[PDB]
């Protein structure tokens, strides 16, 4: 309904029953609705002709290893377990098979100086390959993390296999002259595997999957924990502010005027966050003029990215200022 | 922002309110239960303690009324819906409106009220400690040689005693250490 | 002095009175802030880092003379005391060391005064090798003794009632060849058994420590802790001294003549800067406003104050009606409670409102640049070695002490009276010396 004109920019025309019989009564609307429906489908074709769902759906499978015609119907369960126990049946192990975060109180307050998004792309897959975790490396009968001093095991080694398949990506991206089609194919790749990196983690929390071993979830959501902790710690030295907190973001506060120092701020905790950890990354994503805090996902902003020379875009953003009781004047 | 305490004379057919121990002014101060309001009528409601002790139990008893059957309200500044089937969706906060889907719901008389209040009543009828807490030695002395007896004093001990064991009986003085620290 | 005096262990499931909760929450709370300042001013063996503690100490109900088994008061307050506080720092290393170093000082302090023979006995009841020598033995071993470790000078050695051990936790006092053997029973002074006391102490109390930070939740289900689930060092003080409308009336007039002589840096320099600029920030005066009522001067005065630092600088004289002196006013009204209704302690000038360009509001002692401010405080005619001793503890980055050693050295009186906590506080002390 609203993507109508998010990403389609276009209008739709809908009719309710009470009409039907009016479009009974007419051959000019019923055939209206009739080109309607011809306009919906070409609609719907335009969305995978703009977010290109079929190659990036392709790919993926490709790389996980699992039924595509059950791969769009949706599922985390298979594009994760299908996937691992290729590599786990390489490992002559047995598995077991099917039956049947931290807020940190938003200081809800208008800012004006430049506000800066950081992101946590890539933070649970990140900390896993970080301190070896893995079924077989944990007497798990509360856990504690072992030597790091044994050789890496099963799961932080796909999990690096992954990583270092970005890393490639990353690499022959910045090539020139390629012909669009191969540029795409390397831009969508690195989006799956984005995807994929993602979505890892999910194969533990969801209780009904087959590797839901808890102990490793309640480790890992301590061990993310202590590391937003530290993270609001270090930063708060910095003699700045740190508004909002979560598992997948940090929105800050930047206290400036200037645009440039802005993104050598940027740099700075980019590199003070990798003195704790080096595999862990960070995004240094996106800048606001001004904004405003209600509420997580509730919150009303300006979109100020950097166009070139310097300048920058600005475009308004309301995240959520609905006006429920239609009874105003 | 808590409910003074309202009385009814039952004499002069006046009404009175009885916030502090104390009623009023330093080296003047007088206990509350002492001589009605009204300037002209001389009635001295102290020496009606049991039937103050009435309207106080029938007062109370309508405070914790309303709490056992607390309602609930809406939080989204917009909405402003007052019911109390308490619905069952959760969230962080807690549930959710059925009507403003994007918003939680709040307790009204929140239980942190009604032991506030309650602690105000024990307040004004535990003269003991406000006069302990007094710093001129002078006027301490006198006026404890002008009007504390034994008799006045132990009529405050026994409201004060009604109300501070109705609300200690069982609530919320206590906290369980021994599911806190297992 | 008191049994109080142990270590740590079995939290006692009593159940309690709200209010006393708090009590004592805030109490040893106050306790260690304290404890930390008193010690970071002084070394520790001086005779005042001794008397101020057991003054604080024992007028905060903790230490007392002998009495029942344990609900004798004050030994009990201490234990519910440090048995809640472990809730409250469990959320941070730079916290939870705070928490240890400190609890770890006030130990050492508090147990290094109790009668040998207690000392002795109750090192006893604590575990098992906590055993003394014979003073026999002193004569018997005096050369094995002195000539075995450079810990002891001479002959003198007194009459400290020395112990026998297990080298299996002597870990440092015979490897360093400190210390004469006796079949790894090796005798050594009262110190480093104080040492070795406190140094498994850290280690046991680390290592309980961590575990409740690994089982929080159950609080989470609960508001009634909600202060301290996680709200302890925050921008309430110790409690509201200089709150609402305590001792002061002054006219206007000597506002600037008392300036130069009793405003604390952060309101001074303000000051000065209100009188050049005459005009502020949206936030700005929200703290010198609610400063003044410190000394507690009537609205419709204040008003005409600000008018005249307003209009002469050129603010319409219309705007100020239904603009500043609108909410000037309305700062001694209805909602503004615990918000506006109060004065700002330093812990809210410092551990947030981030002061932003060429503005004033702020603790300079924080937030100006060192060198700068240097010359700026300088500037207040300060021989430069208060300056540096100043700036040592500014990077030291607890300052509370650094505004204290200011004072003092500006009005040259050798005492701070005080540990202050609240720029209002300090500005009654300052009329009080008149
Ligand atoms: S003690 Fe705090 S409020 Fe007072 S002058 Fe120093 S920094 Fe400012
Ligand atoms: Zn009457
Ligand atoms: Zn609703």
């Amino acid at each position: 309904s609203e993507l109508v004109q998010q990403i389609l920019k276009t209008e739709r025309v809908v009719i309710p029953m009470e009409n039907i019989q009016n479009m009974y009564s007419e051959s000019s609307q019923l055939l209206y609705l009739l080109e309607h429906t011809w306009k919906d489908a070409k609609f719907i074709l335009q969305i995978m002709c703009e977010l290109n769902v079929l190659p990036l759906a392709l790919q993926i499978t490709n790389i996980a290893g699992n039924i595509m015609s059950r791969t769009l119907m949706g599922g985390r369960s298979e594009r994760n377990e299908f996937l691992l126990l290729h590599a786990f049946y390489e490992n002559n192990y047995i598995v077991p098979d099917k039956q049947i975060g931290l807020v940190l109180d938003p200081k809800v307050g208008f800012y004006d100086k430049f506000i800066l998004l950081l992101d946590f792309n890539s933070l649970y897959p990140s900390i896993i390959q970080e301190f070896n975790i893995c079924f077989t490396t944990v007497q798990r009968v509360i856990p504690e993390l072992p030597d790091p001093s044994l050789e890496m095991g099963i799961l932080p080694r796909e999990i690096r296999k992954l990583v270092e398949r970005r890393k490639q990506v990353k690499q022959l991206m910045k090539q020139q002259d390629l012909n669009p089609d191969l540029i795409l194919q390397y831009d969508i790749r690195q989006k799956a595997l984005k995807l994929t990196a993602n979505s890892m983690y999910g194969c533990l929390g969801f209780s009904y999957s087959r590797f839901y071993a808890k102990p490793l979830a309640a480790l890992v959501t301590y061990k993310g924990r202590e590391i937003l902790m530290h993270t609001k710690e270090m930063v708060q030295k910095m003699n700045l502010e740190v508004i909002y907190g979560d598992t997948d973001s940090i929105m800050i506060n930047t206290n400036s005027t200037n645009l440039e120092e802005v993104f050598k701020l940027g740099n700075k905790v980019k590199s003070e966050v990798n003195k704790l950890y080096k595999l862990l990354e960070i995004d240094i994503d996106g800048v606001f003029k001004s904004l405003l805090l209600l509420k997580k996902k509730k919150y009303a902003a300006l979109v100020v990215e950097p166009t070139s020379d310097g300048n920058y875009v600005t475009k308004q953003e309301l995240k959520g200022l609905d006006i429920v009781r239609r009874d105003w004047c | 922002d808590c409910e003074r305490f309202k009385c009814p004379c039952p004499t002069c057919g006046t009404e009175n309110i009885y916030d502090n121990v104390f009623d009023g002014s330093g080296t003047d101060m007088e206990p509350s239960l002492y001589r009605c309001s009204n300037i002209d009528c001389k009635a001295s409601p102290l020496t009606f303690t049991v039937q103050l002790s009435n309207k106080l139990i029938m007062d109370i008893r309508r405070f914790i009324k309303k709490y056992y059957d607390g309602w609930l309200i809406c939080e989204e500044p917009t909405c402003r819906n007052r019911t109390r089937h308490l619905p069952l969706q959760f969230s962080r906060t807690g549930p959710l409106c059925p009507a403003c889907m994007k918003a939680t719901l709040q307790p009204e008389y929140s239980d942190k009220s009604l032991y506030t209040q309650l602690c105000f009543y024990r307040y004004i009828f535990d003269a003991e400690c406000a006069l302990e807490k007094l710093t001129t030695d002078h006027e301490k002395d006198k006026l404890k040689k002008q009007f504390f007896t034994p008799k006045v004093l132990q009529d405050y001990r026994k409201l004060k005693n009604t109300a501070e064991q109705f609300l200690s009986r069982s609530g919320y003085s206590e906290v369980n250490l021994s599911k806190l620290f297992a | 002095y008191p049994h109080c005096l142990q270590f740590y262990l079995q939290p006692p499931s009593e159940n309690i009175s709200l209010i006393e909760f708090e009590n004592l929450a805030i109490d040893r709370v106050k306790l260690l802030k304290s404890v930390e300042n008193l010690g970071v001013s002084y070394v520790k063996g001086t005779e005042q880092y001794q008397s101020k503690l057991e003054s604080e100490l024992r007028k905060l109900k903790f230490s007392y003379r002998e009495n029942l088994e344990d609900e004798y008061e004050p030994r009990r307050r201490d234990h519910i005391s440090h048995f809640i506080l472990r809730l409250a720092y469990c959320q941070s290393e730079e916290l939870r060391r705070w928490f240890i170093q400190q609890e770890m000082d006030l130990l050492r302090f508090r147990f290094s005064i109790l009668p040998k023979d207690k000392i002795q006995d109750f090192l006893k009841d604590s575990q098992l090798q906590f055993e003394a020598i014979s003073d026999e033995e002193k004569t018997l071993r005096e050369q094995e003794i002195v000539a075995s470790s450079p810990s002891l000078s001479g002959l003198k050695l007194g009459f400290e009632s020395i112990y026998k051990i297990p080298f299996a936790d002597a870990l440092d006092l015979f490897r360093g060849r400190k210390v004469y053997l006796e079949d790894g029973f090796a005798y050594v002074p009262l110190k480093d058994i104080v040492a070795i006391i406190l140094n498994e102490f850290r280690a046991k109390l680390s290592k309980a420590l961590a575990l409740t930070a690994r089982s929080l939740p159950a609080v989470q289900s609960d508001e009634r802790l909600q202060p301290l689930l996680n709200h302890l060092s925050h921008s309430y003080t110790g409690q509201d001294y200089s709150t609402q409308g305590n001792v002061g009336k002054i006219s206007l007039d000597q506002i600037d003549l008392l300036s130069t002589k009793s405003f604390p840096p952060c309101m001074r320099q303000l000051h000065k800067a209100l009188r050049e600029n005459h005009h502020l920030r949206h936030g700005g005066r929200m703290q010198y406003g609610l400063f003044l009522k410190g000394i507690g001067l009537t609205l419709e005065q204040a008003l005409q104050f600000w008018k005249q630092e307003f209009i002469k600088g050129k603010m319409d004289p219309d705007k100020f009606d239904k603009g500043y002196s609108y909410n000037i006013r309305h700062s001694f009204g209805k909602e503004g409670k615990r918000t506006d209704y109060t004065p700002f302690s330093c812990l809210k000038i410092i551990l947030s409102n981030p002061p932003s360009q060429g503005d004033y509001h702020g603790c300079p002692f924080r937030h100006s640049d060192p060198e700068l401010l240097k010359q700026k405080l300088q500037s207040y005619k300060i021989s430069p070695g208060g300056i540096s001793q100043i700036l040592d503890l500014v990077k030291g980055t607890h300052y509370q002490v650094a505004c204290q050693k200011y004072f003092e050295m500006i009005h040259n009186v050798d005492d701070c009276g005080f540990s202050l906590n609240h720029p209002n506080q300090f500005f009654c002390e300052s009329q009080r010396i008149l």
